[PDB]
C-alpha cells in the first residue's frame, strides 16, 4: 500500500453540473456528491455528478438512498467516489470543516475526493476547477508519495499561494485532474455554433448597409482629419514621450484600420452572396 | 416469501357488464383482486403489485410496487366498457417486467379474462414460447365469458410450460366469485 | 517482463511473443507493463501486421495509461526504419485524437524515420510541431528532429 | 494564441474590486490613484485599458489585494 | 404557440450519457427521457432533462413503456431540489422519429400543455444542426380523417449562459478553432449552406423518383405545394434587374476602393519608419 | 401553359380563349382576382395583363418527369458553382 502518482477522470456533464450548481448558489458554499468509477489503484474517473438541499449540513439521507437506487435502475448501479462543493471567490482551499468531513469520509471509502470549485475566479476561457485529497499527519515525518514518475511532482504545475498558505502539502495532497471525451459528444460538441444555409445565404440589407457604409465614411473623414494633423505634427520628443502624451484623447492611425477593416468585411460579402444568388440561381 | 412480481390483467372489457357472477363481475375480479394483493402481502412485503387493463390503450394504472393500496384506489371506477384483448395484454404484461428494479423476483402474472376471446392457437404457442424464453409463468383466473371452456388457454399454458413445467396454469369461468384461498388450496404459493 | 523483450529484442522470439499477447489482453494496468513493451521489443523490425493490428486494435477500448503507454511505444517499434511503407501507420497516428497515440505517432515516425533527413516528413512533423494542442505529442513532435537528423546534425542548433 | 492570453486575463475582476478614482500616471503602464478608501496609491495597469479613457480623474476600479488599475 | 425554444447544452449531453447508459445492448434501445424546460414566452426555453425506463418490441410499436412512479419521484427530487425548473416535454435518441412516437406525446399531454418531443441524433452524419423537436396537432382533412394528427415542426437553438459559455469554451481549447477568423466565417458559411442546399435537393429527387414510377403513394399532400416552390423562381436576367446590381454593386466597389486606398498609405508609412530607423541607427552603431 | 416566360398576356387571348368581348375581360379578370385564384395586374396603355401567381393545381407522371428535369437541371447547377467557389478559395478559408 502507498500512494502514486494518480489521475483523476472527468465526465463533461460533471464540469457544467459543478458550474451552475455552483453559480446558481455563487453567495455560499454549495455541495453536492462525486460519482464514478475506482478503476484502479493509480487513477479514478467520475461519471456522474449531483447535489441536494442544504439551508453545511446536509439534510435527510432519504434522498441519497432512494436517488441511488432510481439511477440504478435507469441507466445502471454505479460508485459514489467523491464529492464538491464551492469556495466562492476563495483560495480554492479545504476548509476548516472541508477537512472535517474527510476523516468522516475516507474512513468510509479509501480514495474519498474532495472537489473544490469556484464559479467566481474562471473566466470563460479557463475555468478554476479543483480537488483535493486528505492526508494523515501521524505519518507527517514519514513520506507518504514514493514518487516513482514525475507526473504528479515535477510534471504538473505549481501550487498557488492562497491555497498553500493553508494547507499546500500539509492535512492533504493535491491531485491531477483530466478530460476524458467520448467521441459520441465530442462530435456535436464540436459543431455547436454553426447555422442551416439560410444564415450563409442572407442578403442584410442595402439600405441599411449603404446607410452603414454612408455612416462610416463619415466619421472615418474626421479621423483622416485628425491624422493629417497628428502624423506631420512630430514633436521631436523621443518615441516614448509621444507613448505618454498619447494616453489622453489621442487615436489616429487606429480607428483608421478599423473602420478600413469593418468596411472590408462587409461590402466584401454583401456582394459574394448575392452573386452566388445570381450564378447559382436560375 | 418467495421473490416474484405480480402482474394482474383486469378486465374493463364491456362483456365484463353482467351478472353470470352474483352481484356483478367488477366486485367478483375486484374482490379476487382483493384476496391476491392480501394474498402476496402475507406471503412476502418485498414482492410487488402491478396491475393492467386489456382495453383498447391497455393501461399501466400503477406501475409494478409491492403497496397494495394504490391498485385499491385503481380498481374503484374502473369503467368496464370497451373490447376484451388478450394478446395485446400479455405483450403489454409482458414487456413491462422487464423494467424491473429487482431480478430475483420472479416474473409472475394472474389474468382476470371474463370476455369472449377471438386469438389463435399458433398466437398462443408463439407467446407461450417467449414466455419459456424469460420463464413468466401466468395463472388466469376466468371470470365470466372466456372461451369456449377457456380454449386456446390450457393450450397456451401447456405451450408455455411444455414438456413437464406445470408452472402456469388456467383456472375456470361458470359458476361465480370463486374463493380463490380455495382455488389455491393445494397450490397457495404457485396456483 | 519490461525487459524481456529489450534482452529478446534482435532474435524476434515469436514463442515469447505469444504469451506476451495474452499477457497483453489482461484488461489491467499491471499487466500493461508486463505485455505492452517486450511483446514489440521481441518483434523489433519483424513488422508482423498481425502485431500492429493487435497493438491499435487494443489501445482503442481500454481504460488505463500505462496499458496505452507500452502500447504507444510498441507500436512505434514495430515499424523499424522503412520511411516508405511507415507513412500509412504516421498519418494513421497522426490524425488520430487520442493524446498519447499521436503522441505514439509523433514517436513512430522518428523511429520510421530513423535519422530519415527527408525534407518530407519534417513538412508536418514540425508542423503538428506548430498546430499540435497537446503538450505530450507536441514535445514528442519536437523531439523527433535528432532522431531524423544524422544525416546532416549541424541543422538541428540551427531549426 | 494571442487571443486566448486577452481572454485569460479577464479572471482578474470577478466583480468585487473596489470603486477608486484614477488620479495621475507617471509613465507607460504606470499611474496613481486615490481611492475612495480615502488614502492614495502608487500603482500599475492592465495593457488591455484604452488609454483614450483618461484625463479628469475618471472613475475607476482597483484590485482589493493588489490594488491595481483593472 | 410555442415558434422556437432555446435548449441548453446540458442537455443534449445528459441525453447523450444515458444513451450510453443502456447503450450495451447496441441493436436497438430507444432512449426516452424527460424534458425540462421553462415557461418563458411564447417563445420556450429548455434547461433541464433527465431519463426513464422506456422499452418496445420490434413488431407492432403499440408496447412500450414509461415508468410514470420513476417519473413522479425523479421529477419529485428534482423539484425539491429545483422549483425553478419543470417539466416541458420529452425527448427520443431516434435518428428518424418513428409512428409509435405520436403515443408518447398524446401520453404525456397530461403533464405538460403539450410534452414537446424532442428528437436527438447521437450521429448527425448531416454536418448541420441536429436535435430538432416537434409538437403535435390535428390536421383533419378533406379526406375525411377523423382526426388528422401530426407533429409540427418548430425551430429551436442552442441555449447560453455566462458560466457554461465559460466552461464548455475552455474544453473546446482540444480542438482549434477560428471564430474571430476574419471573412472566413462567412465563406465557411457558404460553404455549409450550399452543401445542405444540395443535400435537400437529393433528398427530395430521391422521393420524387420513388413516388413519379413503381411503388410510393401519390397524394395532394405536396405535389402541388411543392409546384408552387417552382412558382416563384426569380427570372434573374432580365431587363431593369440588371440596374439592380450595377446601380449597388459598384457603390460597395467604391468604398472597397476608397480603403484599399487609405490601407496602402498605412502601409507605406512604415517603410519611412524603419527605413529611418536602420540606417539611423546603423550609421550612429558605425 | 406558359412557364412565366412572358405571362403578361395581353387581352387578345382572354377574349379568344373566353371568347368574350374586349370591353369585359377586364371585368371579368378583376373578378378573378377578387377571388384570389391569381395575384396578377392589369395594364391599359398597353392593355396587357400581368400574371403573377397561379394556384398550385394537381398535375401527373409526366409533369412529375419534366419537374425532376428542372429539379436535376438547377441542383447540378448549385453544385457545380459550389466547385467553383471551393476552386477558387482551397487554403484561403482555412
Ligand atoms: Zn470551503
Amino acid at each position: 500500500a502507498v500512494d502514486t502518482a494518480e489521475q483523476v477522470y472527468i465526465s463533461s456533464l460533471a464540469l457544467l453540473k459543478m458550474l451552475k450548481h455552483g453559480r446558481a448558489g455563487v453567495p455560499m458554499e454549495v455541495m453536492g456528491l462525486m460519482l464514478g468509477e475506482f478503476v484502479d489503484d493509480y487513477t479514478v474517473r467520475v461519471i456522474d455528478v449531483f447535489a441536494m438541499p442544504q439551508s453545511v449540513e446536509a439534510v435527510d439521507p432519504v434522498f441519497q438512498a432512494k436517488m441511488l437506487d432510481m439511477l440504478k435502475q435507469t441507466g445502471r448501479p454505479e460508485m459514489v467516489v467523491g464529492w464538491y462543493h464551492s469556495h466562492p471567490g476563495f483560495g480554492c482551499w479545504l476548509s476548516g470543516v472541508d477537512i472535517n468531513t474527510q476523516q468522516s469520509f475516507e474512513a468510509l471509502s479509501e480514495r474519498a475526493v474532495a472537489v473544490v470549485v469556484d464559479p467566481i475566479q474562471s473566466v470563460k476561457g479557463k475555468v478554476v476547477i479543483d480537488a483535493f485529497r486528505l492526508i494523515n499527519a501521524n505519518m507527517m515525518v514519514l513520506g507518504h508519495e514514493p514518487r516513482q514518475t514525475t507526473s504528479n511532482l515535477g510534471h504538473l504545475n505549481k501550487p498557488s499561494i492562497q491555497a498553500l498558505i493553508h494547507g499546500l502539502n500539509r492535512h492533504y495532497y493535491s491531485i491531477t485532474i483530466n478530460y476524458r471525451k467520448n467521441e459520441l459528444e465530442q462530435k456535436m460538441l464540436l459543431n455547436l455554433h454553426k447555422k442551416s444555409w439560410m444564415e450563409g445565404l442572407t442578403l442584410q440589407d442595402y439600405s441599411e448597409h449603404c446607410k452603414h457604409n454612408e455612416s462610416v465614411v463619415k466619421e472615418m473623414l474626421e479621423l483622416a482629419k485628425n491624422y493629417n494633423k497628428a502624423v506631420e505634427e512630430e514633436d521631436k520628443m523621443t518615441p516614448e514621450q509621444l507613448a505618454i502624451k498619447n494616453v489622453g484623447k489621442q487615436d489616429p492611425k487606429r480607428h483608421l484600420e478599423e473602420h478600413v477593416d469593418v468596411l472590408m468585411t462587409s461590402n466584401i460579402v454583401q456582394c459574394l452572396a448575392a452573386m452566388l444568388d445570381t450564378v447559382v440561381f436560375k | 416469501m418467495v421473490l416474484e412480481s405480480t402482474m394482474v390483467c383486469v378486465d374493463n372489457s364491456e362483456y365484463m357488464r353482467n351478472g353470470d357472477f352474483l352481484p356483478t363481475r367488477l366486485q367478483a375480479q375486484q374482490d379476487a383482486v382483493n384476496i391476491v394483493c392480501h394474498s402476496k402481502t402475507r406471503s412476502n412485503p418485498e414482492n410487488n403489485v402491478g396491475l393492467i387493463t386489456l382495453a383498447n390503450d391497455c393501461e399501466v394504472l400503477t406501475t409494478l410496487t409491492p403497496d397494495t393500496g394504490r391498485i385499491l384506489s385503481k380498481l374503484h371506477t374502473v369503467q368496464p366498457k370497451g373490447k376484451i384483448t388478450f394478446c395485446t395484454g400479455i405483450r403489454v404484461a409482458h414487456l413491462a417486467l422487464k423494467h424491473r428494479q429487482g431480478k430475483n423476483h420472479k416474473m409472475r402474472i394472474i389474468a382476470f379474462v371474463g370476455s369472449p376471446v377471438e386469438d389463435n392457437e399458433k398466437d398462443l404457442v408463439k407467446l407461450a414460447k417467449r414466455l419459456k424464453k424469460e420463464k413468466v409463468n401466468v395463472d388466469i383466473i376466468n371470470f365470466g365469458e372466456e372461451e369456449v371452456n377457456t380454449e386456446k388457454l390450457t393450450a397456451f399454458v401447456n405451450t408455455l410450460n411444455g414438456k413437464d413445467g406445470t408452472g402456469s396454469h388456467l383456472v375456470t369461468v361458470p359458476p361465480g366469485p370463486s374463493l380463490a384461498d380455495a382455488l389455491i388450496s393445494s397450490p397457495i404459493l404457485a396456483g | 517482463s519490461l525487459g524481456l523483450g529489450l534482452a529478446a529484442m534482435g532474435t524476434a522470439r515469436q514463442d515469447v511473443y505469444d504469451l506476451l499477447k495474452t499477457n497483453l489482453y489482461q484488461d489491467d494496468a499491471v499487466t500493461g507493463e508486463a505485455a505492452g513493451l517486450a511483446l514489440g521489443l521481441v518483434m523489433l523490425g519483424s513488422k508482423n501486421a498481425q502485431a500492429i493490428e493487435d497493438m491499435v486494435g487494443y489501445a482503442q477500448e481500454t481504460q488505463h495509461e500505462k496499458i496505452l503507454r507500452g502500447l504507444a511505444v510498441g507500436i512505434a517499434l514495430v515499424m523499424y526504419g522503412r520511411m516508405e511503407e511507415a507513412d500509412a501507420l504516421i498519418e494513421s497516428l497522426c490524425r488520430d485524437k487520442d493524446p498519447i497515440l499521436r503522441r505514439s505517432g509523433m514517436y513512430t515516425v522518428a523511429m520510421a524515420y530513423c535519422g530519415s533527413g527527408n525534407n518530407k516528413a519534417i513538412r508536418r512533423l514540425l508542423h503538428v510541431a506548430v498546430s499540435d494542442v497537446n503538450d505530450d505529442v507536441r514535445r514528442a513532435a519536437v523531439e523527433s528532429l535528432g532522431f531524423i537528423l544524422f544525416r546532416t546534425p549541424e541543422q538541428c542548433p540551427s531549426v | 494564441e494571442f487571443l486566448h492570453a486577452q481572454e485569460e486575463v479577464k479572471r482578474i475582476q470577478s466583480i468585487p474590486l473596489v470603486i477608486g478614482q484614477f488620479l495621475e500616471a507617471v509613465d507607460q503602464n504606470t499611474a496613481i490613484v486615490g481611492s475612495t478608501t480615502g488614502s492614495n496609491y502608487y500603482v500599475r495597469i492592465l495593457s488591455t485599458i484604452d488609454r483614450e479613457l483618461l484625463k479628469p480623474n475618471a472613475s475607476v476600479a482597483l484590485h482589493k489585494h493588489s490594488n491595481a488599475l483593472v | 404557440a410555442v415558434q422556437k425554444v432555446v435548449v441548453h447544452p446540458l442537455v443534449l449531453l445528459s441525453v447523450v450519457d444515458h444513451f450510453n447508459r443502456i447503450g450495451k445492448v447496441g441493436n436497438q434501445k430507444r432512449v426516452v427521457g424527460v424534458l425540462l424546460g421553462s415557461w418563458q414566452k411564447k417563445v420556450l426555453d429548455v434547461s433541464n432533462s433527465f431519463a426513464v425506463p422506456f422499452d418496445e418490441d420490434d413488431k407492432d410499436d403499440s408496447v412500450w413503456f414509461l415508468d410514470h412512479d420513476y417519473l413522479e419521484n425523479m421529477y419529485g427530487m428534482f423539484k425539491k431540489v429545483n422549483a425553478r425548473e419543470r417539466i416541458v416535454g420529452w425527448y427520443h435518441t431516434g435518428p428518424k422519429l418513428h409512428k409509435n412516437d405520436i403515443a408518447i406525446n398524446e401520453l404525456m399531454k397530461r403533464y405538460c400543455p403539450n410534452s414537446v418531443l424532442v428528437i436527438i441524433d447521437v450521429k448527425p452524419k448531416d454536418l448541420g444542426l441536429p436535435t430538432e423537436a416537434y409538437i403535435s396537432v390535428e390536421e383533419v382533412h378533406d379526406d375525411g380523417t377523423p382526426t388528422s394528427k401530426t407533429f409540427e415542426h418548430v425551430t429551436s437553438e442552442i441555449g447560453a449562459e455566462e458560466a457554461e459559455e465559460v466552461g464548455v469554451e475552455h474544453l473546446l481549447r482540444d480542438i482549434k478553432d477560428t471564430t474571430v477568423g476574419t471573412l472566413s466565417q462567412r465563406i465557411t458559411n457558404q460553404v455549409h449552406g450550399l452543401k445542405g442546399l444540395n443535400s435537400k435537393l437529393l433528398d427530395i429527387r430521391s422521393y420524387l423518383e420513388k413516388v413519379a414510377t413503381g411503388k410510393l403513394p401519390i397524394n395532394h399532400q405536396i405535389i402541388y405545394q411543392l409546384q408552387d416552390v417552382f412558382n416563384l423562381l426569380p427570372d434573374v436576367s432580365l431587363q431593369e434587374f440588371v440596374k439592380a446590381f450595377y446601380l449597388k454593386t459598384n457603390d460597395q466597389m467604391v468604398v472597397v476602393y476608397l480603403a484599399s486606398l487609405i490601407r496602402s498609405v498605412v502601409a507605406l508609412h512604415n517603410l519611412i519608419n524603419n527605413k529611418i530607423a536602420n540606417r539611423d541607427a546603423e550609421k550612429k552603431e558605425g | 401553359t406558359r412557364p412565366a416566360n412572358h405571362r403578361q398576356l395581353t387581352f387578345e387571348e382572354i377574349a379568344k380563349s373566353a371568347k368574350i368581348t374586349v370591353n369585359e375581360v377586364e371585368l371579368l379578370v378583376m373578378k378573378a382576382l377578387s377571388v384570389g385564384l391569381v395575384k396578377g395586374s392589369i395594364d391599359e396603355v398597353d392593355k396587357r395583363v400581368h400574371m403573377t401567381w397561379v394556384q398550385p393545381r394537381v398535375l401527373d407522371l409526366q409533369q412529375i418527369k419534366g419537374m425532376k428535369d428542372r429539379l436535376e437541371f438547377w441542383c447540378t447547377d448549385v453544385k457545380s458553382m459550389e466547385m467553383l467557389v471551393e476552386h477558387q478559395a482551397h487554403d484561403i478559408l482555412t
